[PDB]
């Protein structure tokens, strides 16, 4: 799924059939170095990008002073009562009107989507 | 200035 | 030239009386706007819990957004009515735009009852702000 680079290098692998043995292999063009392959699978696309947005949400917008919050929402690990919500706030995200959560108060930073 | 279906 | 002497004696004139209606009638305007709000404050606690389905033809952003100017363009409406009802026979708005002469009954509607929605290149006012209308405003607010 990743990308994995060269140990001598550091340039960029490439996948490579092993024709004698059936293994993929990833090799490096500039030089002879050659790793097998864990993963077993090369090129993932999800062309629906169905993406839970809570990876990119950060922590710190919790302290956004322009950022609307409600104290009926409590949070899952502390029970804070503030929790500060907002929409996707991305381009290309569909259609999606969902509220996103971020818990304020320190360093607690729970994100949950209800 | 009215609205979506008058004028701006 | 008979009729503008006739007019000499009648005489024609505006005033901010004409703009002035009912205390029933600005408390009715009121109550409509109220009712308004709140609708479309439910709108969007459905659209928010994910409630709301798309229109056939439009996204979920453009169904949300066609509800909300519907519920808005019927309290405008609504309260424009009400002040077309307080309109007296001397009314002299009315007396404008009954013969035809100015005005209309969008004007009488805006003078006495709501401007109304002011809509930027056929859309609501846009985010001109980081997703806010005004620095006022919380980011994410598609209230009235
Ligand atoms: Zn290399
Ligand atoms: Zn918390």
């Amino acid at each position: 799924v990743g990308i994995r680079f060269c140990q001598e290098c550091n340039n960029m692998l490439y996948p490579k059939e092993d024709k004698e043995n059936r293994i993929l292999l990833y090799a490096c063009r500039n030089c002879d170095y050659q790793q097998e392959a864990d993963n077993s699978c090369i090129y993932v696309n999800k062309i629906t990008h169905e993406v839970d947005e809570l990876t990119q949400i950060i922590a710190d917008v919790s302290q956004d002073p322009t950022l609307p919050r409600t104290e009926d929402h409590p949070c899952q690990k502390c029970g804070h009562k503030e929790a500060v919500f907002f929409q996707s706030h991305s381009a290309r995200a569909e259609d999606a009107m969902r509220l996103y959560y971020v818990c304020t108060a320190p360093h607690c930073g729970h994100r949950w989507t209800e | 200035i009215w609205g979506i279906g008058c004028n701006p | 030239t008979v009729i503008n002497n006739w007019l000499l004696i009648e005489g024609h004139t505006i005033g901010i009386g004409d703009s002035i209606a009912d205390s029933k009638t600005y408390q009715d305007i009121q109550n409509t706007i109220k009712k308004a709000k709140q609708d479309v404050i439910e709108v969007i606690e459905k659209a928010h819990n994910n409630e709301l389905e798309p229109t056939p033809g439009n996204t979920l952003r453009q169904t949300f957004e066609n509800q909300v100017n519907r519920i808005l363009n019927d309290a405008r409406d609504k309260t424009g009515s009400s002040a077309q009802k307080s309109l007296s026979e001397y009314n002299n708005f009315k007396s404008m735009v009954v013969s035809g002469a100015k005005g209309s009954k969008i004007n009488i509607s805006q003078v006495i009852a709501v401007v109304g929605q002011q809509n930027v290149e056929g859309k609501r006012i846009p985010f001109g702000f980081k997703h806010r209308t005004l620095p006022h405003f919380i980011k994410d607010d598609y209230g009235p």
